[PDB]
């Protein structure tokens, strides 16, 4: 489902401040990265990136094209396609305290100003 | 003849944009009976100091480029321009390359006619208020500020895809648009750059003058997303010097005048 800014950010809520990056500063990103489209697959050199948030079955999680995956996340790619975003998030925070937002290569081009804009204000 | 008006007296605010009656280009052509060999147009009433090659980026969208011929040729006449159409097709499978198709746009249609505005814009966007006027301003123009395709809102700010226009200044200034974007993305964030290098800001119309409807579509396979677009962009100043018109090179495989539209085919090379 592609989703508004306004469902993204009530969705991961939970994920704000963690790392020391923001709500706005997600939305910021999440946009570029997948267009707020929870099925979004991508292919990147060899590995395919899922979701929202385009973890990549590289490290972090398990596909049937690379089951030997480190897996780092510990579940199936195919469970980061959905609308259910409490594992997706789970996962960002794990790419977050171990490599750092700098996975998510927009973050400094298209999210280092202007951050207003991606306020939610809807209840 | 004297100058026309600042504004158009044939305006109509908005129009219903639909894409169900299939078209006939035959007809196209019967309705629009001013439009000459090449899809050239200039007003017989009034000179207009618009002078604008509209650029269209192109591979296999003929059923998008009927509707937007249907669409557009009423609407740009109504806007008094003194226009041509320029379809740029990208020959070959590499993946597609917008901004370099763009670039191509600029070079050829100067070649035709002492053109000082160039509008580029995707097929598949269709303006819905004819006072969402398809010439050059002041600052660069964005102009499908408001697209379906984002709940008819700006997605971003420093967003200047789909359908804009730039001066032949403006456009000479930041040293044309990059050559080196293949694939989906990114480019127009680029040239978004480019312009704030130059001291330039983005003008756009109210999002309810610059309402567009997007011709909808499935993924292209040859316009993947583009893994580097992010580096790319965060290094525009810096390449946008020697990546643009100066460095711009492809091969011209075929000029073909219609009578609604020119469509250049050429080869733009390979990624490198
Ligand atoms: O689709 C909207 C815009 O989204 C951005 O994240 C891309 O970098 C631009 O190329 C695109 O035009
Ligand atoms: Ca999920």
């Amino acid at each position: 489902t592609e989703l508004t800014k306004c469902k993204v950010s009530h969705a991961i809520k939970d994920i704000d401040g963690y790392q020391g990056i923001s709500l706005l500063e997600w939305a910021c990103v999440l946009f570029h990265t997948s267009g707020y489209d929870t099925q979004a697959v991508v292919n990147d050199n060899g590995s395919t990136e899922y979701g929202l948030f385009q973890i990549s079955d590289r490290f972090w999680c398990k596909s049937s094209e690379f089951p030997e995956s480190e897996n780092i996340c510990g579940i199936s790619c195919d469970k980061l396609l959905d609308d259910e975003l409490d594992d997706d998030i789970a996962c960002a925070k794990k790419i977050l305290a171990i490599k750092g937002i700098d996975y998510w290569k927009a973050y400094k081009p298209m999210c280092s100003e202007k951050l207003e804009q991606w306020r939610c204000e809807k209840p | 003849l004297t100058a026309c008006p600042e504004e158009s007296p044939l305006l109509v605010g908005p129009m219903l944009i639909e894409f169900n009656i299939p078209v006939d280009l035959k007809l196209v052509e019967q309705q629009n009976p001013k439009v000459k060999l090449g899809g050239r147009y200039t007003p017989m009433d009034c000179i207009s100091p618009h002078k604008v090659a509209i650029i269209i980026p192109f591979r296999n969208r003929q059923e998008h480029l009927k509707y937007w011929l249907y669409y557009l040729h009423p609407i740009l006449q109504r806007q008094q321009l003194d226009y041509g159409i320029y379809v740029i097709n990208q020959a070959g499978e590499s993946m597609f390359n917008r901004a370099k198709l763009l670039n191509v746009g600029f070079k050829e249609a100067l070649k035709d006619y002492d053109y000082n505005c160039f509008v580029f814009s995707d097929v598949d966007l269709i303006p819905m208020n004819d006072h969402n006027t398809y010439r050059c301003f002041s600052q660069p123009r964005h102009i499908s500020v408001a697209m379906d395709k984002f709940g008819f809102s700006l997605p971003y700010v420093q967003y200047f895809g789909g359908v804009s226009a730039l001066s032949k200044q403006q456009f000479l200034s930041i040293n044309g648009f990059p050559n080196n974007y293949w694939g989906w993305g990114g480019e127009d964030d680029d040239i978004y750059n480019r312009l704030a290098f130059r001291g330039m800001s983005v003008s756009r119309p109210n999002a309810v003058i610059g309402k567009c409807r997007m011709i909808r579509h499935s993924r292209d396979k040859k316009n993947e997303p583009n893994p580097q677009r992010f580096d790319r962009i965060a290094h525009t100043k810096e390449t946008m010097l020697s990546d643009g018109l100066n460095s711009l090179t492809y091969m011209v495989l075929e000029v073909q005048r219609y009578p609604l539209y020119t469509k250049i085919t050429v080869d733009i090379g390979t990624p490198s």
